[PDB]
RNA sequence: UAUCUGGUUGAUCCUGCCAGUAGUCAUAUGCUUGUCUCAAAGAUUAAGCCAUGCAUGUCUAAGUAUAAGCAAUUUAUACAGUGAAACUGCGAAUGGCUCAUUAAAUCAGUUAUCGUUUAUUUGAUAGUUCCUUUACUACAUGGAUAUCUGUGGUAAUUCUAGAG
RNA sequence: UUCAUAAUAACUUUUCGAAUCGCAUGGCCUUGUGCUGGCGAUGGUUCAUUCAAAUUUCUGCCCUAUCAACUUUCGAUGGUAGGAUAGUGGCCUACCAUGGUUUCAACGGGUAACGGGGAAUAAGGGUUCGAUUCCGGAGAGGGAGCCUGAGAAACGGCUACCACAUCCAAGGAAGGCAGCAGGCGCGCAAAUUACCCAAUCCUAAUUCAGGGAGGUAGUGACAAUAAAUAACGAUACAGGGCCCAUUCGGGUCUUGUAAUUGGAAUGAGUACAAUGUAAAUACCUUAACGAGGAACAACUGGAGGGCAAGUCUGGUGCCAGCAGCCG
């Protein structure tokens, strides 16, 4: 009894970028939300694409439970999925990784610190030994 | 402000772009082109709101990058380009051709228009005038400036440009009795027939424009864009033809017309 | 700086706080319907009288205006798909007889009375606060819901709820667990 | 969302105000405070004073590459890849904050520029640069200059002088 | 219109008229590095168009006469010529004229006055407010001066004075929070040195970089919306419609009051998860817990009148105190 149904309404294809926009309507009573990566799954079969050139997001469960509402889109190809999606959805579903970056404050930091040098520091660095060594 | 503005606040927006007062502090600022600003369409508010075939921001960029929108036969790759009135947007993904003409609740409508006359565009003269070493020239409302132009065409006309070659094609003169656009004020949208054009000595000439429907009104001669002949216009005017239906009519036609 | 959007107040408390009539009168209309506040009065009354200043703006415009006709019969479709104008009477000058017992009657509350799945009105207030009863699948925890007439014969005991059937619950499912280990 | 009530008198009818009453996207404050949505917020006195940290830098296939930076592998005898730095170009005059000055001043509605400047965006736009043409680089004219290599100065500052 | 434009004569310490980059590198054979040749990117004179910027016409401003005449030698009103201006213009200069405003309030003074769209209030007429989410204006401690540019009299650009200050090796150097945070002070009076470019957009050579613009969270009883703090039985103490009225009285028919007594439902909280989000909270959903004095305990004011509710009990005795007013 628990049969979680899919629906896509408001489907609209794209070849602008190569995808196919919709409105994702799952119906699933007794039982919570649907756990995004399983949807995804049931929309790959659905459509006849891999597991990858499909997303979904901004997901609700309307109040009281039962029925649940996000946007979903499928892509024509992994590749484009690859090159046209934003990198936090790309991170989201492993097929990216999450970029190495320093927080913000200490960017700032750093690019103020380059900014106290002009050109290139390997001369300061070097002239500033020598000269507190006398 | 010391020298120009370049951010434009979400209310300050014009309200035939009619976003959303929420989810946004600015709105999307025209850049400098064809069209003035207030009277324009940028090209994101026609893709991601308008159509809905992006999303936001980015993927209106990339869309516009990859060079499938054709602004009068140009790319015209950047965000917000004022995609003005009578303009013609043309993806070649989905083959599709849209020209811009305001529906009679007086917004940039999404008009849907074949691709056989979707090869030319039409334009009001609002100047001509005679450049240097002696060559005449027209002046449109999209500032394009055609050179040689035929020697009778006068200013308020209408003319048709082909679009490829970017010549003229043919014109029409303007006078009473024939089909009438109109570009501004209360009247957005609204497609009639010119009665009389009183003259007014010293400036802001006004003309009074007959419908369909047999309802009369007046407006500006800035305001007014000729059409073509009644009964035979020269473009595919949009869906309800401007007749400004009464709110009671148009609550007659949402109770009539109701399928569910 | 972003766009606000309007809040609004929806009562008007009266300019004579202690009168004795009125509040005999508050009273009764709250132990009458479980009213939880007599802010609810106040606020049942302000929206009567949003509805009667705008049919007496109406009614003192000429007739066979279209104003008059246009947002008169609004007003009018909208009591009615409210309930609480009966059919008989769509004439705009019935409409300023509206009381607010009228429209305290089309709460939630008094339907769900008036159906006969709650027995009692205090009865009626908290199955509605305990997310029971549903009008067309959509759960209300709201007691005045203002239930319109298109949409009463739909009102019955959510799915997710013990009476439109499922686990009993807290209580019923720890005795029933305390029964089969002892 | 057309309402009044207590108080001058032994008692009355008035004029009259005080007080009561209900607000307040008007704050402050007191006592309490369980939930969901939403949200103002160092304006009033001090446009008073500020430690500290950020708030504007920017590169596309397409201006300049000899980082003696990275890649050196399938594309590499000038150069192609990626790319610090610097020169070049552009913005930095937008945005954000405050209401101190200002009473035909600003501003609002409505005009005018046949009284002017306008990067940019968009549309067009030029043979003559020969000067007596019977001797010219047009198959491409010259010199610096940053970056860099090295020597310093000052206690220190986005301080920079000398040389190649 | 002396406009657009054209023409003649001339003038210029003579502006522009591509010595610039990417990709593809096709065709002709004059078969050579030969001749030509596409799509773009930057430039570039002029004229338009757009973003604008400057000025500009009419009308509209709060209080004050215990401000009735104000302005002109130092421009006050006008004329002309010149200078400057991007351009008109006493905008400035030279020479002339002696003018311009005013009881329809000029000029002066005050504004704890930025103007407006608007807010509160509401029978109608109005009164008060509008520092602040949008449009304009002005300012960056007060003043002046200026380079760069198309655009600044810029101030997260410089120069100097005044005020206030900082490091100092006492020679010098560096200042601008009415930006986001935060601090001192002030005062009755107002927030965390937080996360991030996800969304709105903006800047740039331009997708990619950046953005305390902005969004997200933190505090937040400024205001605003919906709304938990119990609900239903079975019993004992009762009350009303009663079959009549032998006193009755069954309670025949119902409605409350009792530390009696039962079975239910549910959140406020915790919390597997998943959704949410740039990542997280939080909300919507939901496992597993989570109500008996359901201690998971609602206060703030008042009980003479105005004004709803006590001439109950104890205390103090025109004290203490209460009282917006009468008391
Ligand atoms: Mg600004
Ligand atoms: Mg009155
Ligand atoms: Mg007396
Ligand atoms: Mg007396
Ligand atoms: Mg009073
Ligand atoms: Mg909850
Ligand atoms: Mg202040
Ligand atoms: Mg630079
Ligand atoms: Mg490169
Ligand atoms: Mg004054
Ligand atoms: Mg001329
Ligand atoms: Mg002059
Ligand atoms: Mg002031
Ligand atoms: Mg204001
Ligand atoms: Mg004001
Ligand atoms: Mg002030
Ligand atoms: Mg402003
Ligand atoms: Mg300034
Ligand atoms: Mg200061
Ligand atoms: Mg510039
Ligand atoms: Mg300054
Ligand atoms: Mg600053
Ligand atoms: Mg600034
Ligand atoms: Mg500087
Ligand atoms: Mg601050
Ligand atoms: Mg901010
Ligand atoms: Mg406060
Ligand atoms: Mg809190
Ligand atoms: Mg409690
Ligand atoms: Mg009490
Ligand atoms: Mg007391
Ligand atoms: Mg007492
Ligand atoms: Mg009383």
């Amino acid at each position: 009894s628990d049969a979680i149904t899919i629906r896509t309404r408001k489907v609209i294809s794209n070849p602008l970028l190569a995808r196919k926009q919709f409105v994702v309507d799952v119906l699933h009573p007794n039982r919570a939300n649907v756990s995004k990566d399983e949807l995804r799954e049931k929309l790959a079969e659905a459509y006849k694409a891999e597991k990858d050139a499909v997303s979904v997001f901004g997901f609700r469960t309307q109040y009281g439970g039962g029925k649940s509402t996000g946007f979903g889109l499928v892509y024509n190809s992994v590749a484009d999925a690859k090159k046209f999606e934003p990198a936090y959805r790309l991170v989201r579903y492993g097929l990216a990784e999450k970029v190495e970056k320093a927080s913000r404050q200490q960017r700032k930091q750093r690019k103020n610190r380059g900014k106290k040098i002009f050109g290139t520091g390997k001369s300061i660095a070097k002239k500033a030994a020598r000269r507190n060594a006398d | 402000a010391r020298g120009p503005k370049k951010h434009l606040k979400r209310l300050a927006a014009p309200h035939h772009w009619m976003l959303d007062k929420l989810s946004g502090c600015y709105a999307p600022r025209p850049s400098a082109g064809p069209h003035k600003l207030r009277e324009s369409l940028p090209l994101i508010v026609f893709l991601r709101n308008r159509l809905k075939y992006a999303l936001n921001g980015r993927e209106v960029k990339a869309i516009l990058m990859q060079r499938h929108v054709k602004v009068d036969g140009k790319v015209r790759t950047d965000t917000t380009f004022p995609a003005g009135f009578m303009d013609v947007i043309t993806l070649e993904a989905t083959n599709e051709n849209f020209r811009l003409v305001y529906d009679v609740k007086g917004r940039f409508a999404v008009h849907r228009i074949t691709d056989e006359e979707a090869s030319y565009k039409l334009a009001k003269v609002k100047k001509v005038q005679l450049g240097k070493k002696g060559i005449p020239y027209v002046v449109t409302h999209d500032g394009r400036t055609i050179r040689y132009p035929d020697p009778n065409i006068k200013v308020n006309d209408t003319v048709k440009v082909d679009l490829a070659t970017g010549t003229i094609t043919d014109f029409i003169k303007f006078d009473t009795g024939k089909l009438v656009y109109v570009t501004g004020g209360r009247n957005l949208g609204r497609v009639g027939t010119i009665v009389h054009r009183e003259r007014h000595e010293g400036g802001f000439d006004l003309v009074h424009i007959k419908d369909s429907l047999e309802n009369t009104f007046v407006t500006r001669l800035n305001n007014v864009f000729v059409i073509g002949e009644p009964g035979r216009p020269w473009i595919s005017l949009p869906k309800g033809k401007g007749i400004k239906l009464t709110i009671s009519e148009e609550r007659d036609r949402r109770r009539a017309q109701h399928g569910l | 700086p972003r766009a606000p959007r309007t809040y609004s107040k929806t009562y008007s408390t009266p300019k004579r706080p202690y009168e004795s009539a009125r509040l005999d009168a508050e009273l009764k209309l709250a132990g009458e319907y479980g009213l939880k506040n007599k802010r609810e009065i106040y606020r049942i009354s302000f929206q009567l009288s949003k509805i009667r200043r705008a049919a007496r703006d109406l009614l003192t415009r000429d007739e066979k205006d279209p104003k008059r006709l246009f947002e008169g019969n609004a007003l009018i479709r909208r009591l009615v798909r409210i309930g609480v104008l009966s059919e008989d009477k769509k004439k705009l000058d019935y409409v300023l007889a509206l009381k607010v017992e009228d429209f305290l009657e089309r709460r939630l509350q008094t339907q769900v009375y008036k159906l006969g799945l709650a027995k009692s009105v205090h009865h009626a207030r908290v199955l509605i606060s305990q997310r029971h009863i549903a009008v067309g699948k959509q759960i209300v925890n709201i007691p005045s819901f203002m239930v319109r007439l298109e949409s009463e014969k739909h009102i019955d005991f959510a799915r997710t709820s013990p009476f439109g059937g499922a686990r009993p619950g807290r209580v019923a499912r720890k005795r029933a667990a305390a029964a089969g280990g002892e």
